[PDB]
């Protein structure tokens, strides 16, 4: 584990930790949940809420300022979404399988989240990920290089610069493999890191419906009202 | 075509 690395677990967690409020105290601003789509307005909120502090976590990845504005807008137009359903793992409890945000009032469950349309295809295997990211039992420096892992992807559509995009993430999995063998005992860390590599995979599979559900709910202008002006632009045409 | 995109980068 080098000089350079325990740098960027130092930047990642620090990032982290000015980007996610565990007490959750700016949720009073969003639209109030209502439990037709009665959830939506508060959730979209939540989303929209979410993405700017998933793009300020993005811009304090060491070696993400140097990417070009257009690579960094399409690194973060096909990760936000990914980066939000990781990023809500910490939220997530198994006692219940919900989102559990201070009260409830603002905690979710699948009945919150599932009851248009057919959104169930995306949320059943959302909680199955969750639960699933929950028994890796992640270090917080762990949870934090993932994140940035996901969002620094070379494969992603539309990237013009990938051998740098691919130098950044490699500097990442790297410390990321580094610190699972320096830090993470066994037996807890037995494969950890190919299991977390998979749940990157769950993630580009929960995106592809989640592109579908957004695509299909967004066409119709009605529901499209409800969202917010971030949301549109960054999930996209 | 990224207005408060790309304006919540710098
Ligand atoms: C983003 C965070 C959190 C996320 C929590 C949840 C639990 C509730 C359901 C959330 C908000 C998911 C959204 C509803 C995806 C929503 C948002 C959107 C626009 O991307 C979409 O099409 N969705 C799925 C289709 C849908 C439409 C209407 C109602 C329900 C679903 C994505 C992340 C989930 C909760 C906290 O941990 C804070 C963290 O930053």
């Amino acid at each position: 584990l080098s000089e350079e690395q325990q740098h960027i677990i130092a930047i990642l967690l620090d990032a982290h930790h000015k980007t996610y409020d565990p007490t959750y105290a700016d949720f009073r601003d969003f639209r109030p949940p209502v439990r037709p789509l009665s959830m939506l307005p508060h959730l979209a909120d939540l989303v929209s809420y979410s993405i700017q502090k998933v793009i300020g976590f993005a811009k304090m990845i060491p070696g993400f300022r140097d990417l070009t504005s257009d690579d960094q807008i399409v690194l973060l137009k096909s990760s936000a979404i990914e980066v939000i359903m990781l990023r809500s793992n910490q939220s997530f409890t198994m006692d219940d399988m919900s989102w559990d945000c201070g009260s409830q009032d603002y905690k979710y469950d699948v009945t919150d989240v599932s009851k248009a349309g057919h959104t169930l295809e995306l949320i059943e295997p959302l909680i199955k990920f969750q639960v699933g990211l929950k028994k890796l039992n992640l270090h917080e420096e762990e949870h934090v290089l993932l994140m940035a892992i996901c969002i620094v992807s070379p494969d992603r559509p539309g990237v013009q610069d990938a051998k740098l995009v691919e130098a950044i993430q490699d500097r990442l999995s790297n410390t990321l493999q580094t610190y699972i063998r320096c830090r993470h005992p066994p037996p807890g860390s037995h494969q950890l890191y190919a299991k977390m590599i998979q749940k990157l995979a769950d993630l580009r599979s929960l995106n592809e419906e989640h592109s579908k559900q957004y695509r299909s709910l967004s066409f119709q202008p009605e529901n499209s009202m409800k969202l917010t002006p971030l949301v549109l632009e960054v999930f996209g045409n | 075509n990224h207005p408060m995109l790309m304006n919540l980068l710098k």
